[PDB]
């Protein structure tokens, strides 16, 4: 007997959801050559 | 404490220290004049700011003539 | 008028310090 | 029991992360300030407001990254996504610098939500809110720097860009043209930070050296318990140690407390005052009776007149770059250069 | 009873209201060489050839300067390394114009002071106390080498050591940078995260240890009554401190072992001031900040500028104008 | 465009593959909430 | 101690890593997709290695109008096509 | 008279700094 | 100056003996706890 | 008249108005479900 | 007329003025460079 | 429940951030930024 | 060890308007002087 | 130097009165015990 | 600056007098 959703779960995935997709991009980025 | 002709006078405007409305009172209604009050000082802000621009509202020293 | 300007501090100084003298001594003079 | 006091109930929940009154201004807008930051130094320009490149995406690094200023050309224009300057264009509203308003916006509703935040969690608890107090020195420097300097100036142009080289630029800058270490109320921020970091550094080095031995292990952090009623060092040997090494003391653990608290906040409310005058270019820039002696007396020589020669050297050497809106044209010969360099 | 042994208890004693000590034996006589000599230079010192050029600076007070202009000035580039005391100049005449005095002083006060921090030790160990506050002002003292000595000892010249003077202290700084692009260094932006996270760590632990002072006054009265030199009791609440913290944050960022936290406090600037001491050490051989100048071109190969390169541009204008007269080839190689 | 589809792919799948697999748990909690 | 549950039980658990083993590569690679397709270029107005310059060009195209702004960087973007 | 009023004020500090040590309020004990 | 010299030797020798043989004079022994 | 800017104002408005509302109107709702127990 | 109640002795120890007169000293030695400027 | 070793999630994670840091490192000498 | 000779001393409130008096007086009396 | 005349008189006082504040109080604090 | 000084000075005096009698030290019979 634990809750999964909290406030808690949100203010987690508010800043981790989009640290990997940024991480992702920023890691793409390293290819661009001009 | 000392009695005065002037004090006997505005004696009742200072009687009643402590008396309120029950509850909220009119707090709804003030409530309504605080965000008319917003949107009014947004407006004034942003003509003199002019990312409000209106017709014949001329924000220039040239308004004066 | 080409008046001495050391006369400004002077004259502050003047009264300054020697009233300040006495306003020390009077206060404390007051609290015991 | 009506629904405001529910809502109450809910919003002082003890909970991993309090959220309050105070978190409705408070979050939105440090989440929307924090990723308004995160989303320009990773993807956006500064190609079309200052000529320069500021983001990931375009090959720089977290050094020169940066969220830079609008363009002069917007004066002080808050820039609004759905203003007549973007007229509600994103792609448009990223290219002109909306994201520095926003950042500068939403951050200084943060910060007040933040503040409250200290009031309302120290009201709850029963503490008294000096933290919050304290905290207002941070916000005078927000306010002083990101909002009044640039107001008093031409633009937001001119305002620090977020980002760490963009400011190392404002630091040179403010050198070159204010003459800013000149100033007075520089040097007494100067001397309430070095002086916190001075009390910070001396005060925890005088507790874990005058520490009272009340466990058996060679690590010390186990024997202090969060209750005990006992001080875990001993003010009496730390204040005949000082005394002995420095002349002079602490006695009173009340006063030392707030003189840490005092510090570093008064110096940081001094600097603040001293931006609100560069806002006016109001500046100690020279001392006249120098300057005076100096034009008559080619032989006379100092530091000061050392130095400006130096910020005259910044000023002709940055400018057409710094201020691209200007078109600044200095010919070779009229920069200023010393013999060979 | 005999003489070097009562000597030697006088000097060691616990009861002197400011304690000697054998450290103290050198730091008082070279602390008071360090001090009198900078009072006398800083009031009436003659102008010095700090650049070795003949265009001898003015630094004291009686030559035209206040208090925010003046200084002791570094002794000349002619001298370079050279040790430089008053018997070996022809007379003080001499030593006056070519910046002897920066000399004297700088090395008395960095002996005095390196014998301060023994003195901490040593005090330490007389009174039974934990023996590491020294350790803790090794982070100034290894800031103070920095630009007294070491910079001069890497770039040949005590004339680039830092003036004893507020705005010689400017000065130096902003040549540094351009000599070194210091601000683009990490180990001076180490030094910044230390004093700026020092002093916000001092304003904390301030105003959470004074937010929880426990009533034992009266509005009438100052707080600070509430605290009797000596008392056993704490005089604040460290769980109501740590309760309110937790939760302006989350509970595991805060601090309810007082031990901890005073650690800390101790070991963040400490720990910066140290890499920035470090910082100025090793750009003393010229291992300088970050260069990205031209680092962004395009796909035709334009220089595409950053903010990197508008640094630049403000460190050319410093470079190109310090010591204006002194350079006779291209590069400014120290 | 066809650029957003094949971004948000992932971020799509990522989502539906969590809620399928922690569905049954979830409901657990939303009735213990009267 | 607040009733959620303690994180250090969470990331070891064998659930939360079944979720989180497609939950974290399909973000890193949406966010790669969003810079490798170019939509990263489009969305903000980022110019891309070869269009900071026309060919002959070495003009920075700098906003110099407020509320015609808008219409000169549309102006500077024609002048690449 | 700027450079004496310079020194005087630096000259204060230091008899200051005397009186401060040496003549200060004895820390007493409980 | 040679005079000059040849005092500030003498006066830095002084001082230098003093720290060299006071630390000699049994140090460890001057703490409050255990002597030796 | 009714300018382009008096339009992006009533826009700003209105946006305003709903992200206020809607976040006031989840926390009204969410307070109702998960009361303190007293 | 009863004399007034709410009168209250100041205190100021010397420590306190220790520090004043430094805090004064010290900011004079400051700002005098710019009042002579 | 309790199933990975707590030791064994932070080698992992701490190997994930070195690489995507080397790759950022990697990326100061290639391509944009690189100066070439 | 305290000293027995030490005293305290007095100025009553009309020692000292008597005393401010004299000061300002003298001050107006010789200030045309000092400016001369 | 050619200095601000009334550089003088204005340091002086910036030392004298609130120095003089500080004396007057602490005085008639000693006093009173 | 001079003439200011004269007022001020004797400005100052007419708030002695002022003081002087209203706020003297009240002669008693003890
Ligand atoms: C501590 C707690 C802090 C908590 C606060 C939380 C933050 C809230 C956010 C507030 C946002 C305020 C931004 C105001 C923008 C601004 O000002 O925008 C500026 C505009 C005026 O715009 C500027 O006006 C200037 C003067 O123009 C005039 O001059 C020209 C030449 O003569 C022409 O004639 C032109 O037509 C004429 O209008 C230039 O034109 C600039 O380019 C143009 O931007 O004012 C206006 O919006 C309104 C200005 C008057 C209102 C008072 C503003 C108060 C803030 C200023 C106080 C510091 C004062 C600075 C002194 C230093
Ligand atoms: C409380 C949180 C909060 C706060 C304080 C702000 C504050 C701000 N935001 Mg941010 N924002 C937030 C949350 C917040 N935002 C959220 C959650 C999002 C995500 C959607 C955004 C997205 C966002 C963007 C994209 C932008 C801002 C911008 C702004 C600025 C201008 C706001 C403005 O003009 O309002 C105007 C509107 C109001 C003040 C609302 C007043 C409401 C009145 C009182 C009621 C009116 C009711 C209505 C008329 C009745 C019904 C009418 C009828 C049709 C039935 C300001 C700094 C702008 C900015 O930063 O500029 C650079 C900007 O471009 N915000
Ligand atoms: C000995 C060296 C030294 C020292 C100690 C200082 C010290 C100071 N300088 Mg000075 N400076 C120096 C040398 C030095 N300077 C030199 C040589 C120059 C060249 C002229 C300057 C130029 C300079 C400029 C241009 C400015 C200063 C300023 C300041 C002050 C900064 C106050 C502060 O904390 O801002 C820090 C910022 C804040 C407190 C604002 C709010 C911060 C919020 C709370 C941030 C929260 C972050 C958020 C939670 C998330 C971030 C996450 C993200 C990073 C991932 C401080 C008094 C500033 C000043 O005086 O301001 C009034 C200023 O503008 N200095
Ligand atoms: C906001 C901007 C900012 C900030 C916060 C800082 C912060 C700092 N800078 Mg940077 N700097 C900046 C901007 C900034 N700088 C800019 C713009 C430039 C280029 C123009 C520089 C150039 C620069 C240089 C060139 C140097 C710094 C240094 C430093 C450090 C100075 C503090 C120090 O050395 O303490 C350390 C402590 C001391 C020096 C104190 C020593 C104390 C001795 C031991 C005792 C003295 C006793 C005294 C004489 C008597 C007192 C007793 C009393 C009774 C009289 C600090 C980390 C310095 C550094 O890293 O030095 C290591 C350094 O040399 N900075
Ligand atoms: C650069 C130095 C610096 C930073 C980064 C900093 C940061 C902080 N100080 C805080 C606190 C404090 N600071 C204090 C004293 C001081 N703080 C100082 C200097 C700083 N303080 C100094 C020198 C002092 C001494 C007086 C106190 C007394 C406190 C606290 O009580 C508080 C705390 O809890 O600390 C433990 C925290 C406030 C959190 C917050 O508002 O979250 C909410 C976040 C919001 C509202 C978003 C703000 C957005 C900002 C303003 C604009 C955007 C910035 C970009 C996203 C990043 C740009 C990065 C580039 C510039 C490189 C935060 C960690
Ligand atoms: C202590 C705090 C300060 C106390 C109050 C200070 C003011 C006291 C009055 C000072 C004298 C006022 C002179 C006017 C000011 C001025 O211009 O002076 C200024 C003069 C100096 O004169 C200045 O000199 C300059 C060149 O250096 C230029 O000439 C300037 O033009 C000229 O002003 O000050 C004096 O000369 C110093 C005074 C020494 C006088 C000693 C001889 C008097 C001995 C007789 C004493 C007998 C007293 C009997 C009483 C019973
Ligand atoms: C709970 C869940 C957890 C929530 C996650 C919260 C995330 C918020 C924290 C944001 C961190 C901001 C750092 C981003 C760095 C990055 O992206 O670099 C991204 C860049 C990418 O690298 C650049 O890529 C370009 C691609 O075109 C070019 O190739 C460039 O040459 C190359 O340098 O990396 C670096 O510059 C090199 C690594 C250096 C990383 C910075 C060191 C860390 C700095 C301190 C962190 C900031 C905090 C300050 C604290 C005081
Ligand atoms: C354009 C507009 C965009 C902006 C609009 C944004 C709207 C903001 C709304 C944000 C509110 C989200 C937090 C609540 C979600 C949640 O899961 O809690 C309510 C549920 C959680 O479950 C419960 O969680 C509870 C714990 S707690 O309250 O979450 O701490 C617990 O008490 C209970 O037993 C358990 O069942
Ligand atoms: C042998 C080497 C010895 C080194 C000699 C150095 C002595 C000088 C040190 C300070 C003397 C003056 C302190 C007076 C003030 C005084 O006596 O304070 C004494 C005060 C005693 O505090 P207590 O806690 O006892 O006070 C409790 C209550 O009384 C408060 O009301 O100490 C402090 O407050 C510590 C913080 C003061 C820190 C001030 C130090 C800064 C001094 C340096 C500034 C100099 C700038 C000069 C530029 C020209
Ligand atoms: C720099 C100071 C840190 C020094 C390290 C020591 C800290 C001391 C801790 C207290 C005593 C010892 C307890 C040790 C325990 C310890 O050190 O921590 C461990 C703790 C994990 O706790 P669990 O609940 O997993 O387990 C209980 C622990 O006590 C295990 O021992 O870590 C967390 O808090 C993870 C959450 C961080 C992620 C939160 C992200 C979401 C934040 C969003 C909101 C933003 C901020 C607020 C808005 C302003
Ligand atoms: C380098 C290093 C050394 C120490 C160890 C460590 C592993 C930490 C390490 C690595 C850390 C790294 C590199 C961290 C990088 C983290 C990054 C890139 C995280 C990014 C997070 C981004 C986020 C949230 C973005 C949020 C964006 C938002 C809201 C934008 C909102 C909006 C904007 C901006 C405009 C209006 C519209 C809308 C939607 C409202
Ligand atoms: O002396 Mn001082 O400053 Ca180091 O570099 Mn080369 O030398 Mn001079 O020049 Mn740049
Ligand atoms: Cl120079
Ligand atoms: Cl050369
Ligand atoms: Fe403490």
């Amino acid at each position: 007997s634990y809750p999964i959703f909290t406030v808690r779960w949100v203010a987690v995935h508010t800043l981790a959801v989009p640290t990997i997709f940024f991480l992702g991009a920023i890691a793409a980025m390293q290819f661009i050559q001009r | 404490a000392r009695r005065t002709w002037l004090g006997d006078i505005l004696r009742p405007l200072n009687s009643e220290y402590g008396k309120v409305a029950p509850g909220w009172g009119t707090t709804p209604l003030m409530a309504v004049f605080m965000g008319l009050f917003l949107v009014f000082l947004l407006i004034i802000l942003e003509i003199y700011n002019s990312t409000l621009i209106l017709d014949g509202v001329n924000v220039s020293w040239k308004a004066l003539g | 008028m080409e008046v001495n300007q050391l006369g400004l501090i002077a004259t502050a100084l003047f009264v300054l310090v020697p009233s300040v003298f006495l306003i020390i001594l009077y206060v404390q003079t007051e609290s015991q | 029991r009506g629904w405001f006091d529910i809502l109450d109930d809910w919003l002082k929940r003890d909970r991993f992360v309090f959220v309050g009154w105070s978190g409705i201004l408070l979050f939105p807008c440090a989440y929307l300030a924090l990723g308004g930051w995160l989303t320009g130094t990773t993807f956006v320009t500064s190609w079309y407001t200052h000529g320069l490149a500021s983001s990931y995406l375009e090959g720089c690094n977290f050094l020169t990254v940066a969220v830079s200023t609008p363009a002069n050309s917007m004066g002080h224009s808050l820039l609004l996504l759905w203003g007549p300057e973007a007229q509600g264009d994103f792609t448009r509203w990223c290219q002109l610098g909306g994201l520095w308003t926003f950042i500068a916006l939403h951050g200084a509703f943060g910060l007040i939500g933040f503040m409250l935040r200290q009031f309302e969690i120290a009201r709850l608890v029963g503490v008294r809110p000096y933290n919050a107090i304290a905290f207002s020195a941070p916000i005078a420097v927000f306010v002083s720097v990101f909002l009044i300097y640039p107001l008093g100036q031409s633009s937001w142009f001119f305002a620090p860009s977020f980002g760490v080289a963009a400011i190392f630029r404002f630091l040179l800058f403010f050198q070159g043209f204010h003459n800013w270490t000149l100033n007075p109320f520089h040097m007494m921020g100067v001397a309430g930070v070095l002086g916190g970091a001075l009390l910070c550094a001396i005060h925890g080095a005088t507790v874990e050296n005058t520490l009272f031995q009340d466990g058996e292990g060679a690590s010390t952090f186990r024997a202090f318990n969060p209750t005990q009623a006992e001080e875990t060092y001993s003010m009496v040997t730390a204040n005949r140690f000082w005394s002995q090494i420095f002349g002079i003391a602490f006695s009173n653990k009340r006063w030392l407390h707030f003189f840490m608290l005092f510090v570093p906040v008064t110096g940081l409310w001094m600097s603040a005052i001293g931006v609100v005058g560069l806002a006016l270019n109001l500046r100690s820039y020279d001392f006249i009776s120098q300057e005076i002696r100096a034009a008559e007396d080619p032989e006379f020589e100092t530091f000061y007149t050392k130095n400006l020669l130096l910020n005259e050297g910044i000023r002709a050497w940055m400018a057409p770059q710094d201020q691209p809106h200007e078109n600044f044209v200095f010919p070779e010969e009229v920069l200023p250069r010393g013999n060979a360099l | 009873a005999n003489l070097w042994e009562r000597f030697c208890n006088w000097v060691t004693s616990t009861d002197n209201r400011l304690y000697v000590g054998w450290f103290g034996v050198i730091m008082i006589p070279t602390l008071l060489a360090a001090t009198i000599c900078f009072v006398i230079a800083f009031i009436a010192a003659p102008p010095v050839d700090i650049d070795g050029i003949r265009e001898p600076v003015s630094g004291s007070l009686l030559y035209g300067n206040n208090i925010i202009t003046g200084a002791v000035v570094p002794s000349s580039n002619a001298i370079g390394l050279h040790f430089y005391p008053i018997w070996e100049a022809a007379s003080l005449d001499e030593w006056l114009y070519n910046g002897g005095p920066y000399q004297l002083i700088i090395f008395h006060f960095l002996l005095g002071a390196s014998c301060y921090m023994g003195r901490q030790w040593e005090l330490s160990y007389r009174l039974g106390m934990r023996p590491w506050i020294c350790v803790a002002y090794s982070a100034p003292l290894a800031s103070a080498f920095a630009v007294f000595l070491i910079y001069p000892i890497g770039q040949g010249s005590f004339s680039d050591g830092m003036p004893l003077g507020i705005s010689g202290t400017f000065n130096f700084m902003i040549v540094f940078q351009a000599e070194h692009n210091i601000l683009m260094h990490p180990f001076h932006q180490l030094g910044v995260a230390g004093v700026f996270g020092g002093a916000l760590f001092c304003a904390m632990h301030g105003s959470l240890v004074t937010s929880s002072l426990i009533r034992e006054t009266t509005e009438t009265e100052s707080a600070n009554y509430g605290y009797k030199f000596g008392q056993e009791e704490e005089t604040y609440n460290i769980v109501a401190a740590h309760g309110y913290f937790g939760r302006l944050i989350f509970q595991y960022a805060s601090f309810n072992n007082s031990r901890s936290l005073h650690f800390f406090l101790a070991a963040w600037p400490v720990v910066g001031v140290w890499f920035t001491a470090l910082g100025i050490s090793t750009m003393a051989f010229n291992l300088n900040g970050f260069n990205f100048n031209h680092s962004v071109i395009d796909a035709k190969g334009n220089v595409i500028n950053t903010w990197a390169d508008i640094i630049n541009r403000a460190n050319l204008g410093m470079e190109v104008m310090h010591e204006r007269n002194a350079h006779n080839f291209p590069l400014d190689l120290a | 465009d066809w650029r957003v589809l094949v971004v948000l792919l992932p971020v799509l799948l990522a989502a539906g593959w969590a809620v399928r697999n922690i569905l049954p748990y979830a409901v657990k909690q939303v009735q213990k909430l009267l | 101690t607040t009733g959620e549950r303690p994180f250090s039980d969470i990331i070891t658990s064998v659930r939360y890593w079944v979720i989180h083993s497609i939950t974290i590569p399909a973000l890193f690679i949406a966010g790669w997709l969003f810079v490798s397709t170019g939509l990263a270029y489009d969305v903000f107005g980022t110019p891309r290695p070869d269009s900071y310059y026309a060919q002959e060009q070495r003009s920075i195209p700098l906003v110099t109008d407020r509320f015609e702004a808008k219409q000169q960087v549309e102006t500077f973007l024609e002048q690449l096509k | 008279m700027e450079t004496i009023t310079y020194v005087f004020i630096f000259a204060c500090i230091i008899a200051l700094f005397f009186f401060a040590i040496f003549f200060r309020e004895p820390p007493r004990i409980t | 100056m040679e005079t000059l010299k040849i005092t500030v030797y003498i006066v830095v020798t002084f001082f230098v003996l003093l720290f060299v043989f006071g630390f000699l004079s049994g140090d460890p022994a001057r703490n409050p706890k255990r002597k030796d | 008249t009714i300018t382009p800017s008096l339009k992006g104002f009533f826009i700003g408005l209105l946006s305003g108005a709903v992200v206020l509302g809607l976040t006031f109107a989840v926390l009204i709702a969410i307070s109702q479900i998960d009361k303190v127990q007293r | 007329m009863e004399p007034n109640p709410n009168r209250q002795p100041v205190e100021l120890n010397r420590t306190s003025l220790y520090l004043g007169l430094l805090l004064i000293l010290v900011l004079a030695l400051l700002f005098s460079s710019y009042f002579f400027n | 429940g309790g199933r990975i070793p707590l030791w064994i999630v932070a080698t992992v994670a701490g190997m994930g951030v070195i690489v995507i840091v080397g790759l950022f490192f990697y990326g100061a000498y290639a391509g944009l930024g690189s100066s070439l």
